[PDB]
């Protein structure tokens, strides 16, 4: 098991849509990296300036979109790609 | 540009024309008693030769088409020297007769295609016969003899190359260079003996003679170009642990790892040297292995997956003795498996027989002489320099003789083995009169090598080869001294390679040339 | 003497990429028994692309090989690794021909073996490459010049209908190179 | 015994999977160096703006994955590779 240290979280990236809207197959470029993923582990929160642990507002299980770039670290858990953002990485939650 | 077309006798006769000019060139060297030919040359001092096929390449005529006759009879001599290196002149000899006495049948009406035909029957059966005839040549004394008439009979360079042969065995290369002395030298070397120095002056043991002498030593195998101390360290720690010397075969040592070394090397704690890897690229790799092989190593590559730092004792090689120096390296007694010696013979010898090109096989077989037996290089002495060209052809003609002689074996020479030859061939018959006649120009101009050889003797060639066809067996003439006997007895031995090959080329070449009716060349 | 070299089946102008895939040292000639056979249009520089190839290939125990346009540095050598450790017996050889008739042959080739051509004009990739994708072979020869394979497994239609389309390009070729190349 | 400062940490690099997932035996840059390692050294803890020390939610022992760059240094202890980093630089630790 791997769980995030301070802002972080561990998320699964979402498959690639395969599929466009009107079913056109998008593959290369079009099946571009998916920003969305689900959340596989919530670290325990960023600590501020005094000390204190504030607890991240993302909960495990909840597809949240991420931004590439430098945030993003790649590892492989159980022969398993996953992403490492810091919660200031984590955009928004998709709910519904 | 615009043609001159000549047809039938006209054209044969100027062909003919320009085949007896570059005979007769050629030929007035044949036999011992033969003399030397001057070749002017545009760059530096002419060349004195006794060799056919030098003068027949320098030969080319104002005519065009006598200079055809001149480049198709050239032709004869280039594929005798490129293929048996020796009976250049005899080749010539021999297909001057051949198409000289088979244009008189082709003037005679009888048809060229059937002329042609029975002279390629009769060299067929001849080649046959001279198999038949030939007898193996193992022995050292006949060597001896092959490679001093193959040399104007020279007995010292007979002698020479017959020790050179026995010192160097069958697998051993032996090559002709120039010498700085009036005398002719020896060099052998055995074991792996590559042309590289090392790498920075300071890794002298022994400063009386500029060469590191390592007794026993660790032989490391780098195929990469190392820049860096840290890869071979633990390396260098496992052999500081046995405290062995170390010696290093590398694409380049340089810069900070090469500085490093040659200090612990005058520190005395590692014994260590470093040389450039032999040759280049897809030829470093093969002989390296072969070193690895002949030392008990292994090649560090990265294709072959393994690091130096990886690298440990067993995976170095391991030798007996290693002498470095300014220009070469030798290595003796490195300590590696028979059996795989053996099949790295095998294999290189596959390779041989897969080359088709002369470079990449001497190669290949000068890695042979490397990795098994040894190399010999014969310094040709001589005071001035157009006789060390004159005496390096002769000593390389003697070579290829002495080579074609424990390739195929040997049989009476002067021409007198041709004789034999067309002797046994009286009585072969073609499909037609045309044929049949073919096959009697073939077996006549048989016995132009030993005319020749008589000619140049200033006897009558008619006498003498009567009195030879009188005889039985290796029965002939003794040309230095003008008398008869035993050839083999008398040590006269020729090549059966290069007979053979003499005979055939120039049959198929004269076949070809009597067969023409028209010429087509440029207008003068 | 007039000699007569005669070759059956597919038999190109390749050798292997690295002198160690040599099975057989006594003759200089890999030498794979029923081998598996991958077809990349592009060419090889890493090993993640047909890992996931490799690891099936070394589940099934099958001698592979691969057609490419080069694999060479750092994948050629994991190959070669591969190859004296004895988990894959894989050899790489240089893709036959030149543009435009390279992917026909190549194309020619996978349907010999009954295989696919792994390309990006042809959308899937060396990752998601089966075992299924993959041609086979019964028997198949390497050595420093030519490439030779023995009996491909193939569909006899294919094959057929393969043969028809190249005499049908025969046909259509006007200058005498390209339908001496086509023949 | 080196133990390191403030909210950093002495971790020694795990060993490079020469091993794929199916017995495919990777060498070379396909042998990348492990981000994964063992914790070392623990330092006493980072230092807010108030003076205090908090003390490293990593422990002595525990497998961490870190990210190379220039928060990560090298050094050779006993003669053996060990890498120097904040805690920052510290992703997540790996349990089971
Ligand atoms: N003492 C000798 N007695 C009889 N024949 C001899 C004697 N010495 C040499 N010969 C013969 O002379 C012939 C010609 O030899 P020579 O070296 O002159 O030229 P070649 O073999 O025709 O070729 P090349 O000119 O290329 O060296 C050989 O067939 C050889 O047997
Ligand atoms: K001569
Ligand atoms: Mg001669």
């Amino acid at each position: 098991n791997i769980r995030p240290l301070h802002d972080r979280v561990i998320v699964k990236r979402k498959e690639v849509e395969t599929k466009s809207a009107g079913g056109i197959v998008l593959t290369g470029s079009a099946a571009a990296k998916s920003t969305r993923g689900e959340v596989l582990a919530v670290g325990n929160g960023r600590i501020l300036e005094n000390g204190e642990v504030k607890p991240l507002d993302v909960k495990v299980g909840d597809i949240v979109i991420f931004n590439d770039g430098y945030g993003v670290k790649s590892e492989k858990i159980d022969n398993e790609e996953v992403l490492i953002m810091s919660e200031s990485d984590i955009l928004a939650i998709v709910e519904a | 540009a615009a043609k001159d077309v000549k047809f039938g006798n006209d054209a044969r006769v100027k062909m003919l024309r320009g085949v007896n000019v570059l005979a007769d060139a050629v030929k007035v060297t044949l036999g011992p008693k033969g003399r030397n030919v001057v070749l002017d040359k545009s760059f530096g001092a002419p060349t004195i030769t006794k060799d056919g096929v030098s003068v027949a390449r320098e030969i080319e005529l104002e005519d065009k088409f006598e200079n055809m006759g001149a480049q198709m009879v050239k032709e004869v001599a280039s594929k005798a020297n490129d293929a048996a290196g020796d009976g250049t002149t005899t080749a010539t000899v021999l297909a001057q007769a051949i198409i000289t006495e088979g244009l008189k049948a082709v003037a005679a009406g009888m048809n060229p295609m059937d002329l042609k035909r029975g002279i390629d029957k009769a060299v067929t059966a001849a080649v046959e016969e001279l198999k038949a005839l030939s007898v193996p040549c193992s022995d050292s004394k006949a060597i001896a003899q092959v490679g001093t008439i193959s040399a104007n009979s020279d007995e010292t360079v007979g002698k020479l190359i017959a020790e050179a042969m026995d010192k160097v065995g069958k697998e051993g290369v032996i090559t002709v260079e120039d010498g700085t002395g009036l005398q002719d030298e020896l060099d052998v070397v055995e074991g792996m003996q590559f042309d590289r120095g090392y790498l920075s002056p300071y890794f002298i043991n022994k400063p009386e003679t500029g060469a590191v002498e390592l007794e026993s030593p660790f032989i490391l195998l780098a195929d990469k170009k190392i820049s860096n101390i840290r890869e071979m360290l633990p390396v260098l720690e496992a052999v500081a642990k046995a405290g062995k010397p170390l010696l290093i075969i590398a694409e380049d040592v340089e810069g900070e790892a090469l500085a490093t070394l040659v200090v612990n090397t005058m520190r005395g704690i590692v014994k260590v040297a470093a040389v450039k890897a032999p040759g280049f690229g897809d030829r470093r790799k093969a002989m390296l292995q072969d070193i690895a092989t002949l030392t008990g190593g292994t090649v560090i590559s990265e294709e072959i997956g393994m690091e130096l730092e990886k690298a440990t004792l067993e995976d170095l090689g391991q030798a007996k003795r290693v002498v470095i120096n300014k220009d070469t390296t030798t290595i003796i007694d490195g300590v590696g498996e028979e059996a795989a010696i053996q099949g790295r013979v095998a294999q290189i010898r596959q390779q041989i027989e897969e080359a088709t090109s002369d470079y990449d096989r001497e190669k290949l077989q000068e890695r042979v002489a490397k990795l098994a037996g040894g190399v010999a290089v014969i310094k040709v002495g001589a005071a001035t320099e157009v006789e060390m060209k004159e005496k390096k052809a002769r000593v390389e003609d003697a070579l290829h003789a002495t080579r074609a002689a424990v390739e195929e074996g040997v049989v009476a020479g002067g021409g007198v083995a041709l004789i034999r030859v067309a002797s046994k061939l009286a009585d072969l018959r073609g499909q037609n009169e045309d044929q049949n006649v073919g096959i009697k120009v073939a077996l006549r101009a048989m016995e132009a090598p030993l005319r020749q050889i008589v000619l140049n003797c200033g006897e009558e060639p008619s006498v003498v080869a009567n009195t030879v066809k009188g005889g039985d067996g290796n029965y002939g003439y003794n040309a230095a001294t003008e008398e008869y006997g035993n050839m083999i007895d008398m040590g006269i031995l020729d090549p059966t390679k290069v007979t053979r090959s003499a005979l055939q080329y120039a049959a198929s070449v004269a076949g070809l040339m009597i067969t023409t009716e028209c010429m087509v060349t440029d207008l003068p």
